[PDB]
């Protein structure tokens, strides 16, 4: 069980850790988060009480280094940083624990929610979408734009999701226009799975990452990517049976976890009605269709 | 974006553009079968591709053989339309290629956009106008060449005959739309109006009668009357 200590909490802030969130008051003696489960990526995230705009946060894996948060009063944000001195770090953490100035990652033993939302998500893949190679953790916020959004403007601070475009030469083979547009199987299976992602695990990893960046930072481009990756599978007549069964599980946990109140801005009505009721795969996502129908029947 | 009354003069500027109408591509007769069920028999169709500035009509005849053993024909017809328009653009020299294609029906946008990905600089545009191009098959010489085709065939017409020698594109397009609107509302009455005087004939190389400027004014008046009458009938007003 790993620890992300905080130097201090100089400004009033809502701190998120994965799907949990805590209120911290200005100059409250808060020295971080302990009992973080090893074996998953995590995200630590922030909304300042005085500016409920720019949600921002850090994707990290504690197996990859000792990470702490420190407030930077110049850039006005909580910054993730790496401590290279292992003994300094163990010493800082042991003190803060002994003085119980840390919140405990509050995992219920029965609860696989975080595993289920991050099953295919790997820190090495995150660092290819969020390029800042001098750090082992990845910064994301509300306003970051996607490589695709920039085509339609700072490339260093962009989310480099795989570009999916149904009306692109990549998506549509010469002489198979109608077939490739109405059945995206060759785009899914040859271009994207065999060609770019290499396997369904990397495809689902990016799908899961896009969703979480949409939900935790209200990142609109992330939301577009999540919907595009769902729609490409639902619009393919030919998908491996294991990918359909896994997609159903992936979407079920995403829909289950969405705040009830954000359904209106995080869920695209056209994509969901198409996927559940019109697409080739309309009968292949039982768990997802049952939760969507019982939780968001308005949207359908 | 969408072409309407507000941006109407754009049709007659010096940017090459084509209208595409797919409404006569897939045509059927519906009949009773011996068992008392219903079946369709496809008949020959055509893509109506018109340069509204020059009057050049690229009439691609759709022979019934292109539907043989195909499913979802009303859907295929949109994609076949898009494939034929793309092939026509590809066959034209660069300086003759259109800068815009306007589809008279919105269901043509995706099929044409997908077939024209090799042409990112050609804008594919819908229109708000209700153009009566469906009535092209009420022009006897167009109907004749479609019904007689035994194979796929492209036939070139000028739908304005020699009008541009005396009038502007704008006026030529307005006359054409009035004639087609008339033929669409009451074909019998419209065609009676066009041929009632046997002294005025159709030249072998033309589609419409050889009316003088004065005779066109009288014809144009009779078509507007035809259209308003039929309207007061439709709507009891």
């Amino acid at each position: 069980m790993n620890t992300v200590p905080f130097t201090s909490a100089p400004i009033e802030v809502t701190i998120g850790i994965d799907q949990y969130s805590f209120n911290v008051k200005e100059n409250q003696p808060f020295h971080g988060i302990k009992d973080i489960p090893i074996g998953h990526v995590h995200v630590i995230h922030f909304q300042h009480a005085d500016n409920s705009s720019m949600r921002y946060g850090y994707w990290f894996d504690c197996r990859m280094g000792n990470f702490y948060i420190q407030y930077d009063p110049k850039d006005g944000l909580y910054k993730m940083m790496e401590e290279r001195d292992g003994a300094k770090f163990e010493n800082i953490v042991h003190n803060f624990k002994e003085r119980q100035m840390m919140v405990s990652y509050p995992k219920i033993d029965e609860d696989d929610t975080w595993y289920n939302l991050t099953e295919f998500v790997q820190m090495d893949k995150i660092r290819k979408i969020v390029r800042k190679d001098e750090n082992q953790f990845s910064y994301v916020d509300s306003s970051m734009t996607t490589v695709q959004e920039n085509e339609l403007s700072d490339p260093a601070h962009s989310l480099n999701y795989t570009v999916i475009n149904f009306k692109s030469r990549e998506a549509i083979r010469p002489g198979h226009e109608m077939e490739d547009f109405l059945d995206k199987s060759y785009y899914l299976n040859t271009v994207m799975l065999q060609g770019i992602f290499k396997n369904s695990s990397n495809y689902f990893g990016e799908l899961q990452f896009a969703f979480l960046n949409a939900m935790f930072f209200g990142n609109y481009g992330s939301s577009l990517q999540w919907h595009a990756m769902i729609e490409l599978i639902c619009s393919s007549a030919t998908v491996p049976k294991h990918m359909l069964d896994k997609l159903d599980e992936i979407l079920y946990y995403q829909i289950k976890t969405l705040p009830e109140q954000y359904s209106d801005i995080l869920l695209n009505e056209r994509v969901w009605n198409i996927c559940l009721y019109s697409s080739f795969q309309k009968n292949s996502l039982h768990n997802t269709e049952k939760i969507m129908e019982n939780k968001y029947p308005e949207l359908l | 974006g969408a072409m309407n009354s507000s941006n109407y003069a754009e049709l007659f500027n010096n940017d090459i553009k084509l209208f595409v109408d797919d409404t006569n591509v897939y045509r059927v007769t519906v009949h009773k079968t011996f068992e008392g069920n219903v079946a369709t028999k496809a008949i020959n169709g055509c893509i109506f591709t018109l340069n509204p500035k020059t009057g050049h009509l690229f009439l691609k005849i759709i022979h019934t053989s292109v539907w043989a053993g195909q499913k979802r024909l009303s859907q295929l017809a949109k994609w076949k339309t898009a494939e034929e328009v793309s092939a026509l653009v590809r066959s034209l020299p660069k300086e003759e290629q259109p800068k815009q294609i306007i589809v008279t029906r919105k269901a043509m946008l995706d099929p044409l956009e997908v077939h024209m990905l090799d042409f990112p600089n050609i804008a594919i545009r819908p229109t708000e106008l209700r153009l009566p191009f469906s009535a092209a098959m009420s022009i006897d010489k167009l109907s004749d060449v479609v019904m007689k085709a035994t194979e796929p065939q492209m036939v070139l017409f000028n739908i304005y005959d020699d009008w541009l020698d005396r009038i502007s594109s704008y006026t030529a397009f307005s006359r054409l739309t009035l004639l087609l609107r008339a033929l669409k509302t009451n074909e019998e009455s419209a065609k009676m109006i066009l041929l009632s005087d046997p002294t005025i004939t159709i030249k072998s190389y033309h589609l419409w009668p050889s009316f003088t400027d004065e005779q066109w004014i009288t014809i144009e008046s009779q078509m507007r009357d035809l259209i308003l009458t039929e309207y007061g009938r439709k709507y009891n007003v």
